[PDB]
């Protein structure tokens, strides 16, 4: 899992090409999901059109952004800990 | 005998070259015909003299001929299964009243099973679903398969033989397999009965832990409910589970959507082992004058494959105590024989139940 | 395309608006994702208990596509002949091909998963093959958004964790038990074809049912037509479905000490 | 374990579900309790004729109006009976009067219905669930003359007729009909004989059938082999007619 420096420019990437506001979300989108995935965050950008699509707007409300993230949290339910694969 | 009523036509049907057709199966349909070899082998081809254009179908065996492959004639799809062939009967024994005693248990089946064959259009005035499934469990020597086989015989149909450890076989997912050949002769051969025996062999839930190479079980009815409800619900003909391990069964194999009707066998009482010995008084020998509900009010409660014993044992005594017929005397011997002899296990007694 | 439409259910708007969201707008959307960048989702999960509408509400929402659908079931995808099954895999995605706007459906996704690795038996692996199929298929040339399926399986407890990705599954939809207003309805439809004497409400027998599946309702309208059939009644009163609703099951006819 | 400490995920327990085995295995015991007092009687079940049966008692007397038919594994019963003549005497050393036969019963069941060893607040004198069960009849001075059974598990009921042991479930049917509240003394002492008789295979006695009866102005009198004797006559006087 990468660190708190590591996911913040994954965030840029996902958001790069997607039409956004330029308030979009820089280092709150790594608090808001701690420990429930902190791995995939593709998962976020697809979640985050659907709240637009009910407010009727093209672009990304920033605090939706900041939604799709904390929705994630109940997505996974997979366990799936990985503490036994270092060696 | 018919040696020459034969040969006759053996200048015609043989000689000639039409039957040696090669047997293969057809994929796609361009209407180009691409039919795969049972030697792997894959070619196109068209129509023939006298197939006609709606009868070749996708996924059916289609010979074709060993020199200039072209289509003949159809041929039945599924020349695979082999086993299930088998367990097709005819005419079986146990009749509609030889179960002893009338009682809910068979007042509830029929209407489920006999009367929608029987009657299609009863139901049909209200408009409503006749169970599909039904059950039967209880506990064992209580003549479960004896009034399953009462059903079969006013239905005058196909009934297909079912053994729980049939599903398993000797190939890894060839489970999935035999349960496909089950569901595929009931649309082929329709309004037929299917009946399995002891499903607790497969049906259940194992969780995960504790094997690791037990997981084939499992997999044998995820297939067979997906052959019975699955993403289309198709079905036709009624569905019967019988096991004697009703509560190591799969906890959703009791829910609805498959088993609507459900029937358990209970013991018998005064009054429904009394019948059962009534039954069985018109065989043997049975002395004049005797009333056999006092003998049934000596025996406790039990399974119904211990009084059927009374009656068997009863003319054993004659043999060795030099008697003509069968007494009241040789009664009250197979009481303490059948039963109080008989009480160090060779029986359930209320042990298997749910542990 | 099926026959089922969404007017034959009713009450499960709260499911079905999850499933509405997943092969439903994206599709008719999709030149919206495509201006916006954003992918849709790959796939849905469908777990609860086995007696819910999962089938049914899987079938509604494929008719109103009206697209070429595809069914393949999970415990099929294992065969005595190896590789067999996975060509399955590798060729139900290359119908999607041909075909781009098609719909996958797997069954039980149960059926296919484990890892067995420390314990006795060395597990299977005739089984985690066509797994991998999964994994490395919709990474491949799939996941245009074109290629979305429908996990339907029971539970959640036994499963490959590997099996969630942004690029497999996304909307994770629970199916609970239907509720008072939403029993009351799936009930009424089921009956639609019976005869009645139209005395009856459902609003009683909905609390008279407690936490029961889509499975468990249909079964209510069977047996209330037999009680009426044996009787010789006419039509069926309000008194045959609470006399049909009723049955012992659970853990009534104790036999057990204690109680007082 | 599948022990007191293991709960069943059903709702239910293990150990001491099964005890009621032992319960249905037992001697059959019959009693019926009427105005006039009531009528307990048991089966000895001789099992060879060297077996002394005046030895050997399934019907304890616990008090001179109240006492209990024991039909089950007489060693897990015996120490309810100490308990029972101690609580019994106990309750008359700090009131002395006639007490309710549902309080000694209570008292009886309050040693009876705690089992095990490690207890945190309280000290266990038993150890493991018993599978006896006990009858217990008595006489006072409010609801008058009262039959009860003793069950290890759970609360005892109050019960009128009650048939326990191997003729359990033979004899209850038996109970719902036959009994009625206008039984006199004579007709609920042949009642019993002629219920017992047909639960049982062997010859009726007095070997193998003993019976007693709690009234007020005898207390608990134990039939002895000469009257018992004749209480079978009797039986063989009314069922000659019938």
């Amino acid at each position: 899992l990468p660190n708190e420096a590591g996911r913040l420019e994954i965030f840029k990437i996902h958001t790069a090409k997607v039409k956004k506001t330029g308030e979009f979300d820089f280092e709150a989108a790594v608090k808001m999901s701690d420990g429930f995935n902190g791995a995939d965050i593709r998962n976020c950008a697809t979640e985050a059109g659907f709240f637009a699509i009910r407010d009727d707007r093209d672009h990304i409300n920033p605090d939706d952004l900041m939604k799709a993230v904390r929705k994630v949290a109940e997505v996974k339910k997979l366990e799936g800990t990985i503490e036994y694969q270092k060696l | 005998a018919p040696s020459h009523l034969w040969d006759i036509m053996g200048d015609r049907q043989r000689l000639g070259e039409e039957h040696p057709l090669q047997v293969a199966r057809c994929t796609k349909i361009i209407k180009k015909y691409v039919i795969n070899l049972k030697q792997i082998a894959k070619f196109v081809v068209g129509l023939g003299e006298r197939v006609s254009p709606t009868d070749i179908e996708e996924g059916m065996r289609v010979g074709v001929d060993r020199s200039k492959y072209n289509i003949e004639l159809p041929l039945p799809p599924r020349i695979d299964p082999s086993v299930t062939m088998m367990t097709v009967e005819e005419k079986p024994d146990v009749t509609y009243s030889d179960v002893g005693g009338c009682k809910d248990q068979i007042e509830k089946l029929r209407e489920v099973v006999e009367l929608p064959l029987l009657s299609p259009e009863r139901f049909a005035t209200l408009g409503i679903d006749p169970p599909k499934g039904i059950l039967l469990y209880g506990p064992p020597g209580t003549g479960k398969t004896l009034c399953a086989r009462a059903v079969a015989n006013r239905t005058d149909a196909t009934f297909i033989r079912v053994i729980g450890s049939e599903l398993v076989q000797k190939y890894v997912g060839e489970g999935a397999r035999m349960v496909r050949e089950l569901f595929e002769m009931a649309r082929t051969k329709k309004a037929c009965i299917i009946f399995f025996d002891e499903i607790d062999a497969v049906g259940g839930a194992r969780f995960d832990d504790g094997a690791g190479g037990d997981n084939e079980v499992q997999r044998t009815m995820l297939e067979l409910i997906t052959q019975l409800d699955g993403f289309d619900p198709r079905g036709n003909i009624k569905v019967m589970f019988a096991t004697n391990r009703p509560n190591t069964l799969d906890p959703a194999l009791l829910r609805p959507g498959r088993i609507d009707r459900k029937v358990e066998f209970s013991l018998p009482d005064l009054e429904g082992r009394a019948n059962i010995f009534r039954i069985h008084s018109k065989s043997m020998s049975v002395e004049r004058g005797i009333r056999w509900e006092l003998i049934s009010r000596l025996c406790p409660n039990s399974t119904g494959a211990e009084l059927r014993s009374v009656c068997t044992e009863a003319g054993m005594f004659a043999i060795r105590a030099r008697r003509k017929v069968a007494t009241e005397k040789d009664f009250l011997k197979a009481v303490d024989k059948v039963i109080s002899g008989y009480k160090k296990f060779s029986s359930t007694s209320r042990y298997m139940q749910y542990n | 395309k099926p026959t089922e439409t969404y007017s034959d259910v009713g009450g499960l708007d709260k499911q079905i608006e999850e499933l509405v969201e997943a092969i439903v707008l994206p599709m008719k959307r999709a030149d919206k994702f495509k201006d916006m960048g954003i992918r849709a989702p790959k796939g849905a999960l469908m777990y609860g208990p086995p007696g819910t509408g999962k089938t049914l509400l899987a079938r509604a929402c494929a008719a109103q596509t009206n697209a070429t659908f595809l069914k393949l079931a999970a415990p099929q995808l294992v065969q005595m002949y190896i590789g067999e099954g996975a060509k399955l895999v590798r060729d139900a995605f290359a119908l999607a091909k041909e075909k781009a706007p098609t719909i996958i459906f797997i069954d039980e996704l149960d059926a296919i998963g484990t890892k067995r690795f420390d314990s006795e038996k060395s597990g299977d692996r005739e089984v985690q093959r066509t797994m991998l199929e999964l994994l490395n298929q919709l990474d491949g040339f799939s996941s245009d958004d074109r290629v979305k399926v429908l996990a339907a399986t029971n539970r959640v407890d036994v499963l490959d964790p590997a099996l969630l990705r942004s690029g497999r599954l996304d909307r994770k939809i629970e199916f609970p038990l239907p509720s008072e207003d939403s029993r009351a309805q799936i009930l009424q439809i089921h009956s639609r074809k019976m005869t009645t004497d139209d005395d009856i409400n459902w609003q009683e027998l909905a609390r008279s049912t407690d936490e029961f599946n889509g499975a468990q309702l249909k079964a209510v309208t069977v047996e209330a037509g037999m009680i009426a059939l044996r009787n010789g009644q006419s039509s069926v009163k309000h008194e045959d479905f609470v006399e049909g609703i009723s049955e012992v099951q659970a853990r009534k006819s104790k036999s057990v000490s204690f109680y007082a | 374990d599948r022990g007191v400490s293991t709960f069943s995920p059903e709702g239910r327990l293990f150990q001491v579900e099964y005890s009621l085995e032992a319960i249905k295995l037992g001697s059959t015991a019959i009693g019926i309790a009427t105005k006039e007092g009531v009528v307990l009687g048991v089966e000895k079940r001789a099992t060879s004729p060297l077996l002394e049966s005046d030895s050997i008692e399934k019907i304890v007397e616990i008090d001179r109006h109240i006492g209990c038919a024991m039909s089950g594994l007489t060693a897990d019963a015996r120490s309810m009976i100490e308990h029972a003549r101690t609580a019994a005497v106990t309750h008359n050393l700090y009131y002395d009067e006639d007490i309710n036969v549902e309080s000694l019963t209570q008292s009886v069941c309050d040693l009876a219905l705690r089992f095990g060893e490690g207890a945190s607040g309280e000290e266990r004198l038993m150890s493991r669930p018993f599978g006896v069960a006990l009858l217990i009849a008595g006489h006072d001075a409010d609801d008058g003359y009262q039959l009860f059974h003793a069950e290890p598990s759970g609360t005892f009921y109050r019960y009128n007729a009650k048939a326990i042991g191997s003729g359990s479930e033979g004899a209850q049917a038996e109970l719902l009909n036959e009994w009625h509240s206008s039984l006199t003394l004579k007709e609920a002492e042949l009642l019993v004989l002629k219920i017992l008789k047909q639960v049982m295979e062997e010859k009726l006695d007095e070997n193998n059938a003993q019976l007693s009866c709690i009234t007020k102005q005898d207390g608990f009198k134990i039939y002895d082999n000469e009257k018992t004797a004749e209480l079978i006559k009797e039986l063989k006087e009314k069922e000659a007619a019938e």
